[PDB]
C-alpha cells in the first residue's frame, strides 16, 4: 500500500521567471501516457498528444484524457518536479487539488475533468524550447452534461452556467460531423423498423459516442478543519475515488 | 547397476534474475522453472 | 513365474564383495521369498 | 455412467450419501436448490 | 478488505486434472451469488442453465450483468481462491491473462463476452463430470462492434458475422434463438423512442445541407446506457509498468480495477 511517483526531467539555464512560474504552477491535474518513474517533460506537454499536424481537438482529446493516466502536482524542488500519480488505487495520501476552471465548486461533490473549449489562459508557453504543456479543467459531475450539451446546442444553430451562485458565461467544429445524424439515424430507423448491414453502423457508433459523454468522476473534495467553499485558484484537499 | 531399472526423471531448478529497478510497483516475482527430463538407454555388444 | 530383467539377477550371481550390499538385494530377495513361501504354504493349505 | 464396463460390483459403492432430491423447508415439495448439502438416503431409485 | 472466496475441490478426480487446469491460472469467472464458502458445481456450465434448457448466445449475455465477476489467481494444492473484484477494492492489482486473440495496449477497457472466435479451452471431468466454461477478455471498443452485428441477425430472427481488426477477420457463431430474445429486442424498442422529442423534427429541418437543447442533453445519457444492458460494462483497466508495451494473446497481463 505505497504511493506512486512521477519525476519530470527539466532542462537547464531557464529564465528566473518561468522557473518561478513552475513555482506558481502547483496543484493542477496532469494526464500521462504511461506510468513511468523515469519521465521526461515533453511527454506531458501538448506536443506528445494526438497531433496530426495540429494540437488535438476535444472530440478525441476527451477520449485521450479519459484513456490516459491522471496525477496531481505538489511542491517542486528547484531541481526536479514531484507529483503524485492517481488512477490506480494509491492509498490515503494528503492529496489536495488546484481547481483550474472558471466555474465554482462547493464541498461535497464529485470532480472530473473535460478538455478545454474556452481558451488556453493558464497553460505554460515555454517559448525557450518551443513546446507547450497543457492542462485540463475541473468541473463537478453534476454539470458534466450541462457543460457539454449547452455550448454545442449553440454550435448546432450556426451550421449562462449556474452553480453555487455565480451567473457566468475549432475543437467543436469536428465533433458535429458525427452527432447531427447520430439521432437523425434513430429518426430514420424508426421508419426502417416500422438491412443486415444497416444496423451495423448506428448501434456501434452511438455506443462509441455514448460511454464517453456520460463520464464518471475520479476525484471528490474533502475538508476537515477549513472552509466549505473553494474558489477557482485555491489549494484544498480531496480524496481519490 | 544400470540393468534392473525402467526409467528416471532427474529434474532440477534454476533461477530467474530480477534487476532491482527504481521506485516500486506490483510485479509479483516468478516462482521457479522446474523443467523435467527423460532418460533413454542405449547399448552395444561385440563378437568373438 | 519370475519376470525378465529381474529373473536375470537370480539366474546367476556375478557379484563378488558388493560395496552397497543393501540397495538391490533385499528388494529382490525378500520380494521373491514372500512368493517362494506362498507357493509352499499353498500346498500346506490346499489339503483343507 | 460411462464406466459400466470397468466395474464388476458397485452397488455397495454408490449407495451411502447421495445428495438430497427435494427441499426440506417449503410448505410444498419443491425441487432441490443448487445450494443444497443434505445427504438424504434413497433405496428407492436404487433397484427401481 | 479483499473479500476472499474459497472454492475447495472434492478429491474424486485423479491428480492429473489439477495439472491439466494449472494452465488456467489467473482467469476470470462469474459467480451467481457471493459467499466465502462454495463448491465446484457452482460455476460449472450446468449452473449457468435456464429452465433446465441449454441457453443461447443471447440468454448468456443477460446472465453476466446480474452475476458478480471475480479474479482467480492461485490454485492452492488443496483448494481454490478468488479475489472478489466487482465491488470491493483490492489494493494489490490482480493478474489476468488474455485468452482472446486480440492485442492489448497500456490502458485498455476489458469486458466479458462469451467466446466467438471458434474455440476455447473449457475443461471437462470424468469422475464428477463438471464442465466449467470460460469467458474471454476483449476491449470494449471492438465489443460494441460485435454486439451490434449480432443483434443485426437477432432482429432478423423474429422478423423473417465477420468483423475486421488487427488486419485480422474473426467470425462469430449464433445459437438457436429463443422466442423471448422480446427482451433482447426490448432493450432498444424502448431506447429508440427516448432519442426523439419535439426537438428532433428540426434535426430533419436541416438535412439537405450536410426546445432543441432538451434533445441534446436527454439523448446523451441514453447513448451511454443503450449498450450497458444490451451488452455489459468494463470491470477493469489494463496498465503495465516496465514490461513489453504490447500484450499478445495467450499470455498474462497486468490490469487494475475501476
Amino acid at each position: 500500500a505505497m504511493p506512486f511517483e512521477i519525476e519530470v526531467l527539466l532542462p537547464g539555464e531557464l529564465s528566473p521567471a518561468e522557473t518561478s512560474a513552475l513555482q506558481k504552477c502547483e496543484g493542477k491535474i496532469i494526464t500521462f501516457s504511461t506510468l513511468r518513474h523515469r519521465a521526461s517533460l515533453v511527454d506531458i506537454a501538448l506536443s506528445s498528444y494526438y497531433i496530426n499536424g495540429a494540437p488535438p481537438d476535444t472530440l478525441s482529446l476527451l477520449e485521450a484524457y479519459r484513456m490516459r493516466f491522471a496525477a496531481v502536482i505538489t511542491r517542486v524542488i528547484p531541481g526536479k518536479l514531484l507529483a503524485h500519480a492517481i488512477g490506480v488505487g494509491t492509498p490515503t495520501p494528503g492529496l489536495f487539488i488546484q481547481n483550474t476552471s472558471p466555474v465554482d465548486l462547493c464541498n461535497g461533490d464529485y470532480i472530473c475533468l473535460l478538455p478545454p473549449v474556452f481558451g488556453s489562459a493558464d497553460s505554460i508557453r515555454l517559448d525557450s524550447v518551443g513546446l507547450e504543456i497543457v492542462f485540463p479543467l475541473t468541473i463537478p459531475q453534476t454539470l458534466m452534461r450541462e457543460i457539454i450539451a449547452k455550448v454545442v446546442a449553440r454550435a448546432v444553430e450556426r451550421t449562462v452556467i449556474c452553480y453555487n451562485g455565480r451567473r457566468y458565461e475549432a475543437a467543436i467544429r469536428t465533433l458535429v460531423l458525427n452527432l447531427m445524424f447520430s439521432i437523425n439515424e434513430g429518426c430514420l430507423l424508426l421508419l426502417a423498423l416500422i438491412i443486415y448491414e444497416t444496423i451495423s453502423s448506428w448501434i456501434s457508433t452511438s455506443s462509441r459516442l455514448g460511454d464517453t459523454l456520460g463520464t464518471r468522476a475520479i476525484l471528490r473534495v474533502c475538508v476537515f478543519d477549513g472552509p466549505s467553499t473553494v474558489h477557482p485558484g485555491d489549494r484544498t484537499a480531496v480524496i481519490q475515488v | 547397476e544400470l540393468a534392473y531399472v525402467r526409467d528416471g526423471v532427474i529434474q532440477f531448478e534454476v533461477q530467474q534474475p530480477m534487476i532491482a529497478r527504481d521506485g516500486p510497483h506490483p510485479v509479483d516475482q516468478p516462482v521457479h522453472n522446474y523443467m523435467v527430463k527423460r532418460i533413454h538407454k542405449r547399448s552395444l555388444s561385440a563378437a568373438f | 513365474a519370475i519376470a525378465s530383467e529381474a529373473l536375470s539377477l537370480l539366474s546367476n550371481t556375478y557379484v563378488d564383495g558388493t560395496e552397497i550390499d543393501s540397495s538391490l538385494r533385499i528388494r529382490a530377495i525378500q520380494q521373491m521369498a514372500r512368493n517362494l513361501r506362498t507357493v509352499l504354504d499353498s500346498f500346506e493349505r490346499g489339503t483343507a | 455412467v460411462n464406466t459400466n464396463c470397468n466395474t464388476l460390483d458397485r452397488l455397495l459403492m454408490e449407495a451411502k450419501a447421495v445428495a438430497s432430491q427435494s427441499s426440506t423447508d417449503t410448505e410444498y415439495q419443491f425441487k432441490r436448490p443448487p445450494g443444497s448439502t443434505e445427504m438424504t438416503q434413497d433405496p428407492c431409485g436404487l433397484f427401481q
